[PDB]
């Protein structure tokens, strides 16, 4: 149910995210989000 | 229903990151997050004293950890060890 | 035949009379699986069977 971007995500706009999913999945989900976000940042590069 | 999602769902298996995800939980129902952590220490005493050699699996904390899981309806392995069938 | 200041013999870390403290190596400059997502360097084996990187080291006791 995350919201659908369509635009650049710059550094301000991922630590946004992740403080907002913090606080409406909590530290679990977001680790595990974090390191996919990560996996495929890295793929990407 | 994602189709191709069974690879990470073996991974967080395999890894141990269902520690991580206990531990967040069984932290949802204690104020404080010490006295938690004291009552842990001493049930995880209690259990070591009683048998030395059988403290669990391999270890004890994760014995009292993997007990206070399937005491909720979360069924866990025991001590969370769970060795490769795939390993030559 | 030779003169006074030209070279008979060579030394460490010089070759030719000129100093000599690496190699020649080519080199590529992108990001590749997150590896060099700091200062890192990822290289290849090349540089180990083929004697490129080798160094010796004495310690006396």
């Amino acid at each position: 149910n995350l919201v659908f971007h369509n635009k650049a995500i710059n550094g301000t706009a991922m630590k946004r995210l992740i403080s907002r999913l913090i606080d409406h999945f909590g530290m679990a989900y977001t680790s595990h989000i974090l390191d996919q976000v990560k996996t495929l940042g890295f793929q990407q590069a | 229903r994602i189709p191709f999602l069974e690879e990470q769902v073996r991974k967080i298996r395999d890894g141990g990151k269902l520690l991580t995800m206990d531990i967040h939980r069984l932290l949802l129902n204690e104020d404080n997050r010490f006295d938690f952590v004291n009552e842990i220490a001493a049930e995880a005493k209690q259990y070591v004293e009683n048998n030395r050699d059988e403290y669990g699996a391999k270890k004890a904390i994760l014995h009292v950890l993997s007990n206070r899981m399937n005491d909720a309806g979360v069924y866990r392995a025991e001590a969370y060890m769970e060795s490769d069938p795939f390993k030559p | 035949c030779i003169k006074k200041g030209q070279i008979l013999a060579d030394g460490a870390a010089t070759v030719g009379g000129e100093l000599a403290l690496g190699k020649n190596v080519l080199v590529a400059y992108m990001p590749w699986e997150g590896y060099n997502s700091e200062d890192a360097v990822l290289i290849s084996e090349r540089l180990v069977y083929e004697d490129i990187y080798t160094s010796f080291h004495i310690r006396k006791y």
